[PDB]
DNA sequence: CTCAATTGGTCGTAGACAGCTCTAGCACCGCTTAAACGCACGTACGCGCTGTCCCCTTCGAAAAAACCGCCAAGGGGAAAACACCCAAGACACCAGGCACGAGACAGAAAAAAACAACGAAAACGGCCACCACCCAGACACACCAAACACAAGAC
DNA sequence: GTCTTGTGTTTGGTGTGTCTGGGTGGTGGCCGTTTTCGTTGTTTTTTTCTGTCTCGTGCCTGGTGTCTTGGGTGTTTTTTCGAAGGGGACAGCGCGTACGTGCGTTTAAGCGGTGCTAGAGCTGTCTACGACCAATTGAG
């Protein structure tokens, strides 16, 4: 049969809320560090060790952005997220100006 | 009067399509207004008695 | 590179945050906002290492970059 | 910054109002001071579009 | 006889306060508030009126930005101006208690 | 296995700490009136919704075509109403500027208090010797990093 | 199908270690000239005031438009769409009573004038204490 759209996504929250390993793709995200890093200073090294604490720590500042961002969608009563919404969220965090 | 226009050509449209089809789907027939509909050139060779 | 951050990725990564449904305009936001955070937190780390002298990145040059943004990460070292 | 704004308002002697509205239109010195209250600073004048008049 | 309509006095108003500085609260009562919060912590403690004048201040400024984020959560849907819904949602965002 | 933790002791001074006052923060009255309250009122924007828009699908709905031959002879009606004026006009609803209510503020005098200038005390800031240990640099290891390659697999 | 996985391994860059030693900053005394604070004078800001601007509410004159109307000539089988299911985003417009503008009354905030006092902070005396040290031990 067909699941009602929707109803997948909540199995997936479960599932992801309970599981903790980092969702990036490892090698993809050491790239754009190492892309990133090189606009600051050419020839630079990573510790490996170095490139998963910032992986751990960009995946739960993500996560973080996007429970308030839910919320403000909430606030909206939309289920959908929104560019807007993350906007909104950081200008009350105060990171974006 | 860009607004007028498009009414303006859709009736030509209308009239234009009547003159070769009389019986569209759903637009209004075209009559003589005095009851009878209008025999399209499709109409005089549609058919029997084409 | 950036697009390395693949949508089933960050479909995962707002399925932890709790996120039903999705704006796909979500991912490149997404994408750009990580930019960003990557590019400060980088920017400090670096900075760290360069008064360090070092090549090498390290693991601390990252926490106490993020203990600068106020983003404190146990895991590592203090 | 703080003595134009100052100026602007047309006066001399530069106070707490113009350290805020200088503090705060540079947005590179709102990031060094965005955590920072300035007593008697008030705020910028601004007014969301929303609540104007059409 | 005359009447502004809604609003035109609030904007007004607006214009005016952030066109000026001083504080918005009445001293008196605010000092008064201060007292009795602090003998709640420990009774006989004297303020120095400076001091009194700094929790103003503070208390002034942080309730202007609350409001402030208040006022940007009012706006899906061109919804308008705040709720305590809102006050709580831009809160739980900052992460306030 | 070893050097960071440990001890008894001396030094000398941080701060206990006790006195001393007089700062300024406590109460207090009391008159003024800005602001608070409260009430009226209403209109606008917080509530509501189902209109509908979006992804994917089938599939059943309208569409639309077809449905003896031909043949005889009635007896209707073909509106013409009423569209759409033409046209002339008085009629709104529309300018827009009148016009000044009520506020804002601009220009002035005046008061005053902020703050500029002058003089005084003193401790901080600088010069010098001199100390030594810190940090630079060198020389070395080595390991951890990049890199290459493959597996299996996340997309 | 994809080119990430992450193991496996390669090898050498560079990080960190240790060793040397003299450049440096700290410590100290000493001087001195600077800084702070107290007093006096003034000029800028603020207050009260006049007044005129100005923009809002909406009054007012009367204009741009309109729409009435006297007179009327003529204005059953087959296809394929494109529905519907399944769900939200949003939202136009209705409803309606919340809270804005007002006003009249009541309050007590503010001023400020005055009294009091206690403990903030200063200064002076002592030594409990933590730093340094040599000699000692075993916990990580």
């Amino acid at each position: 049969h067909r699941y009602r759209p929707g109803t997948v996504a909540l199995r997936e929250i479960r599932r992801y809320q309970k599981s903790t390993e980092l969702l990036i793709r490892k090698l993809p995200f050491q790239r754009l560090v190492r892309e990133i890093a090189q606009d600051f200073k050419t020839d630079l090294r990573f510790q490996s060790s170095a490139v998963m604490a910032l992986q751990e720590a960009s995946e739960a500042y993500l996560v973080a952005l996007f429970e308030d961002t839910n919320l403000c969608a909430i606030h909206a009563k939309r289920v959908t997220i929104m560019p807007k919404d993350i906007q909104l969220a950081r200008r009350i965090r105060g990171e974006r100006a | 009067a860009a607004h007028v226009i498009a009414e303006d050509v859709k009736l030509l449209q209308f009239h234009v399509a009547t003159m070769v089809d009389n019986e569209l789907p759903g637009l209004p027939r075209a009559m003589q207004k005095s009851g009878r509909p209008l025999k399209s050139l499709k109409q005089r060779l549609k058919g029997k008695e084409g | 590179n950036i697009q390395g951050i693949t949508k089933p990725a960050i479909r995962r990564l707002a399925r932890r945050g709790g996120v039903k449904r999705i704006s796909g305009l979500i991912y490149e936001e997404t994408r750009g906002v990580l930019k960003v955070f990557l590019e400060n937190v980088i920017r400090d780390a670096v900075t760290y290492t360069e008064h360090a002298k070092r090549k090498t990145v390290t693991a601390m040059d990252v926490v106490y970059a993020l203990k600068r943004q106020g983003r404190t990460l146990y895991g590592f070292g203090g | 910054l703080a003595g134009n704004a100052a100026r602007d308002n047309k006066k001399t002697r530069i106070i707490p109002r113009h350290l805020q509205l200088a503090v705060r239109n540079d947005e590179e010195l709102n990031k060094l001071l965005g955590r920072v209250t300035i007593a008697q600073g008030g705020v910028l004048p601004n007014i969301q579009s929303v609540l104007l008049p059409k």
